[PDB]
RNA sequence: UUAAAUCCUUUAACGAGGAUCCAUUGGAGGGCAAGUCUGGUGCCAAUUCCAGCUCCAAUAGCGUAUAUU
RNA sequence: AGUGGAGCCUGCGGCUUAAUUUGCACCCGGCCCGGACACGGACAGGAUUGACAGAUUGAUAGCUCUUUCUCGAUUCCGUGGGUGGUGGUGCAUGGCCGUUGUUGGCUGGUUAAUUCCGAUGAACG
């Protein structure tokens, strides 16, 4: 069912954010 | 004792293989290629194709901060420590300085004859974050130097032991894990490391079996941002052993069938310039038939490229040891 | 192996340039 | 190199010796200082 | 496509005085002029810190002490457990030095007094230019950064003097590939010495930017008072000039090999050693006094049947 | 030699095979002198960047900038 | 007159498949053999060769898995970005064919049959 390109519809990309410093 | 020369000799023997195939690896025989390849993906172009910055972080970058705008807090910092007057101690008074929780060991150090400077930090400077600093290797010392291992810098009066990782230094938006440190260019070494506003000096020791330090390079910090992604590549090599017109059956690459099935979105290439897509599986052994756009010698060899965003090590240590006084071997 | 310098070199020049 | 190539053209347009295009003909020999 | 004749073409119809420069000139370099001396009298003055001179000998037949008995106007002789750094006065000449030394290939002795150094004097033997040591040193200081040096010569006067020219010359030739446009003093007597200081003394500061945007001391004297012996922790009391900038004490005090710490108080005791012959101001309190959290604070088939025929 | 010296000159002695006692600086595959070359690295075979080989010029000298002729 | 409508067959695509070869080639399993050079190892304490029987195997087989009998230097293990040789291919290259008339000259079996097989030269232009 999966395959190298559509099992990167899978990732997140929200968790582990590091802090950020405003300006 | 030997194992030092045979592991001196091992390394060597990966750096000629290193320089001579880049990022080729050798399909295993025995784990199948869509598990010890599955945390990898393929680009069309490594300059032009997009990778989220924020895509899957680690625990470590839980740890660690960020910037909004690094270029603007340096200003901000830098018109405020030139222009506003802090209400201190100023330039040339003999002062003395009450801190609190420090070991005896610098007290007999100081009894030893070891000098002791102190410096007072810029705002934002003692939170860690991701150190990137240009590097390039003087030809003092020719050793080999692989990517991960443990290496003293000195940057910006800080002293501390670390693992770093080796970029190209490019001005694309994605950039390439270096294996090694080749002695040839500037590199990018990315760390784990408190914030150090630039500019600042990059010297990196090698800790020899005798105690000595041995510099391997010399360089600036250009940044501190975590955004900067490595990118580890590995390629894949395989035989056409059925050429036709504009058609290869390629064998080598893959071992079992749904190895085949699991890298079919990726684009091939081969050495000699020619591109082309795979088709299908053949059966039960790996191979594959493939269409490129033109014909294929014997000689010829289909490569493939295959991308996994990498991340440094936390191997933070604040603690550098005195070497003994270095001589010339 | 060196190359010759001053007199000689011009004097290799014309022995491979006018002689032959 | 496609500026060279043009000129190489009008060369030939014009009737003289023209060196023959290879994929040397517009490349950077060095750094000048 | 070239149209012809049958086309339609129509040729188109064509259509301060001397004194006022000379007194602006004047304003100008009265304005640098001041400049430059505010800049030069800041250092080694009686109003500022001492000049710190770190001398480095480059090779191994060089006598390091005989050039500090030449290097020492009074000198109050400040004394470790191996090292000889010297404070030294002359009012004649009105200047205040700090004199440190340090042997080559000992990376965090030299590297420290070199990062707080205000001039490093390199010494040379007249045979050779530098050790391989010496070269070591040398290129660990080039990469980290160097401030005003100057370059002394110890043993020409020992050489015959119908070499001693031609030996000068063949010095500036080894010396030339590292170091280009650069005089090479010489350090054999006492007017020599003089001539060196006045030189180290008068001359154009090389100004290194990450020590000249934060401030940092020179440890003068240090003294523990540990809260329990058995803990092995306590406190330091750590006196110095304050070279950089203003010392703020609501800012994090980073030790080079020892790490960062949150310091508490700044005492101003009288100047031990001012160019011409208790009281506390600061305090610590945590309103705003940053912490050290380097890390974020934040936590049906039968038996037989194969899988093709199923 | 010279005020005294150095240098030069003059002379004993040692001092040349890879005579390693090792000549450089620039330019050439678009026109004056001189290229049907090689290998890496990317873009859609052409094509950015890097390193060489070969050739030409003058030579203890040869490039560069600026001004001027 | 049709085809394009319908059923069947067939050709390119596409889909399934281990293969549905391609502008017996394809797939699934089992045999056979695969340099020297250099250096470091084992080797007459024995390197290595052959082998019955039984079995594994879709089947048998010293070409395999057991059990020891024999042959003895006829050797066999590993690492090289070093060549390479039962290799493929072009050129010059020496020999040799074919190419651009005339007149002469029977032991054997077998069949209807001097049938069948079977042994078995000259000159002229």
């Amino acid at each position: 069912k999966w395959d190298c390109e559509s099992i990167c519809s899978t990732y997140s990309n929200l968790y582990n954010h590091p802090q950020l410093i405003k300006y | 004792d030997e194992e030092a020369e045979a592991k001196m000799l091992e390394k060597y023997k990966q750096e000629r293989l290193e320089e001579m195939f880049p990022d080729e690896v050798d399909t295993p025989r025995d784990v199948a290629a869509r598990i010890r390849f599955q945390k990898y993906r393929g680009l069309k172009s490594f300059r032009t194709s997009p990778w989220d910055p924020k895509e899957n972080l680690p625990q470590d970058y839980a740890r660690i901060f960020q910037f909004q705008n690094f270029t603007n807090t340096r200003k901000s910092i830098f018109k405020e420590v030139e222009e506003k007057e802090v209400e201190g101690a100023e330039v040339g008074w003999y002062v003395t300085l009450h801190v609190s929780e420090v070991p005896v060991s610098v007290v007999e150090c100081f009894r030893q004859g070891t000098p002791l400077i102190a410096f007072s930090l810029l705002p934002h400077e003692q939170k860690m974050s991701v150190l990137n600093m240009v590097v390039r290797r003087d030809p003092g010392n020719t050793e080999p130097v692989k990517a991960k291992e443990e290496l003293i810098f000195h940057c910006g009066f800080r002293r501390f032991r670390a693992s770093p990782l080796f970029s190209q230094h490019t001005a694309a938006d994605k950039h390439k894990l270096q294996r090694f440190l080749t002695a040839d260019m500037a590199l990018v070494a990315t760390v784990y490391a408190p914030i150090t506003f630039p500019p600042a000096s990059v010297l990196l020791f090698k800790q020899k079996s005798n105690g000595m330090h041995s510099l391997i390079a010399t360089g600036h910090l250009m940044s501190v941002d975590p955004d900067r992604m490595v990118i580890k590549r590995v390629v894949l090599s395989g035989h056409p052993f059925k050429i036709f017109t504009k058609m290869a059956v390629v064998r080598y690459m893959f071992f079992n069938r749904e190895d085949v099935l699991w890298f079919k979105p990726v684009e091939l290439r081969t050495k000699w310039g020619r591109r082309g897509h795979i088709k299908e599986p053949l059966g039960t052994h790996g191979h594959m038939k493939c269409s490129f756009d033109g014909k294929l010698k014997s000689q010829d060899t289909v490569l493939m490229n295959l991308y996994k965003r990498v991340f440094p090590k936390w191997t933070y240590d604040p603690y550098v040891p005195e070497p003994v006084p270095w001589l010339k071997s | 192996k060196k190359k010759k310098t001053g007199r000689a070199k011009r004097r290799m020049q014309y022995n491979r340039r006018f002689v032959n | 190199r496609a500026w060279v190539l043009e000129k190489k053209e009008r060369h030939r347009r014009q009737g003289r010796e023209v060196r023959p295009d290879t994929q040397y003909t517009g490349r950077k020999r060095k750094p000048r200082f | 496509h070239r149209p012809g004749p049958l086309k339609q073409q129509n040729k188109a119809h064509k259509g301060l005085s001397r004194v006022d420069q000379r007194h602006r000139a004047s304003q100008l370099r009265k304005q640098k002029k001041e400049a430059v001396l505010a800049e030069k009298r800041q250092l080694g003055g009686k109003d500022g810190p001492p000049h710190q001179v770190l001398v480095v000998p480059l090779h191994s037949r060089i006598s390091l002490p005989e050039a500090m008995q030449l290097l020492q106007g009074t000198v109050h002789l400040n004394e470790l457990g191996n090292t000889q750094n010297f404070m030294l006065l002359c009012p004649r000449l009105k200047h205040r030095w700090f004199f440190t030394s340090a042997r080559p290939g000992d990376l965090h002795v030299v590297l420290d007094m070199a990062k707080v150094a205000d001039t490093i004097l390199f010494l040379l033997d007249p045979l050779e230019g530098w050790d391989s040591t010496g070269d070591y040193c040398l290129s660990c200081l080039f990469a980290q950064g160097l401030p005003t040096y100057t370059l002394a010569v110890q043993g020409i006067s020992g050489l015959p003097l119908k070499k001693q020219i031609d030996t000068r010359k063949k010095l500036s030739k080894a010396v030339e590939k590292r170091f280009p446009h650069d005089k090479l003093l010489l350090l054999d007597t006492q007017q020599e010495a003089g001539m060196l200081l006045r030189q180290l003394a008068n001359q154009k500061q090389q100004h290194l930017a990450f020590r000249d945007r934060r401030a940092y001391l020179f440890a003068h004297a240090v003294d523990f008072v540990p809260s329990e012996e058995n803990n092995l922790v306590g406190t330091l009391k750590i006196s110095g000039y304050v070279r950089g900038q203003t010392l703020n004490v609501n800012r994090l005090l980073h030790i080079v090999g020892y790490g960062d710490f949150q310091m508490k108080q700044i005492d101003a005791p009288g100047d031990p050693f001012p160019l011409n012959p208790k009281v506390l101001m600061k305090a610590d309190p945590g309103r705003q006094e940053s912490l050290q959290a380097e890390v974020i604070p934040d936590p049906k088939v039968p038996k037989g049947t194969s899988s093709y025929q199923a």
